[PDB]
């Protein structure tokens, strides 16, 4: 659900977004749409402070229902320990 | 006792969720507080999406099956107990208690190397009778709930 499914359409972006910023959504998107699905759970200069909002808290969000509910570390040094 | 369909069922809706359905109402019927008000609630807020997101159908669901299912566990196993009944269970099906065997074995012998008839059902279950009592073995609880059959003429 993360390789595919989501494309930057480089046709439709408006000017007024530089091409950085629209890399931001299309991530703070794909953040959420991937933390209900898979993972399984529920929950100017003012816009660019906007998008910086909803990126360091979705994101860290992310980690922490993916190392609590998961363990993603634990299994990485568990894959050490053996498959290495 | 009901069942489920399958050749009306909706396309989007995996029959994971559909056995899902199936087990927590035939657990009521059945079966026969805050648990009931709330769930109406969530009903009713999906019925006011405008679009129907099958990651959220099961998030309400889910919730309404592990409740009974922990309501039910309840009863199965603290209130109607279960290990006390597994442990009869146990003991008669798979001759866990073979020491009462062996006598109704020594006893009722004779009576069934000839062939099955009509009347040798009850010349054994006096003889299984006569054996609990042989090893002092006094309960008339779960004694007359054994009742050995004689599959005759078929």
């Amino acid at each position: 659900l993360w390789h595919d499914k989501y494309t930057l359409r480089k046709s439709m972006i408006p000017s007024f977004m530089t091409m950085d910023q629209s890399r931001k959504v299309l991530l703070i998107g794909k953040s959420i749409n991937f933390l209900h699905q898979v993972c399984h759970d529920q929950t100017e200069n003012a816009f660019q402070g906007k998008i910086d909002a909803a990126y360091f808290e979705t994101s860290k969000y992310l980690l922490d229902v993916l190392n609590k509910k998961y363990s993603l570390l634990d299994h990485m040094q568990a894959m050490r320990r053996y498959l290495l | 006792q009901f069942s489920l369909r399958v050749e009306i069922l909706p396309s989007y809706i995996p029959v994971r969720v559909a056995e899902k359905i199936l087990f927590v109402g035939e657990s009521v019927q059945m079966f026969e507080k805050n648990q009931e008000d709330t769930f109406a609630a969530e009903l009713h807020r999906l019925k006011q999406q405008p679009l129907f997101s099958l990651v959220d159908f099961e998030q309400v669901v889910d919730r309404i099956r592990s409740t009974v299912a922990e309501h039910l566990w309840k009863l199965m196993v603290e209130e109607s107990d279960l290990l006390g009944q597994l442990k009869i269970i146990k003991d008669f099906y798979l001759l866990g208690r073979g020491e009462l065997f062996q006598a109704f074995i020594d006893t009722a012998q004779h009576m069934l190397k000839t062939p099955p008839t009509a009347v040798t059902e009850h010349d054994v279950n006096v003889a299984f009778q006569q054996s609990a009592h042989k090893v002092l073995l006094d309960d008339d609880n779960l004694l007359p709930l054994l009742h050995l059959t004689i599959e005759y003429h078929g």
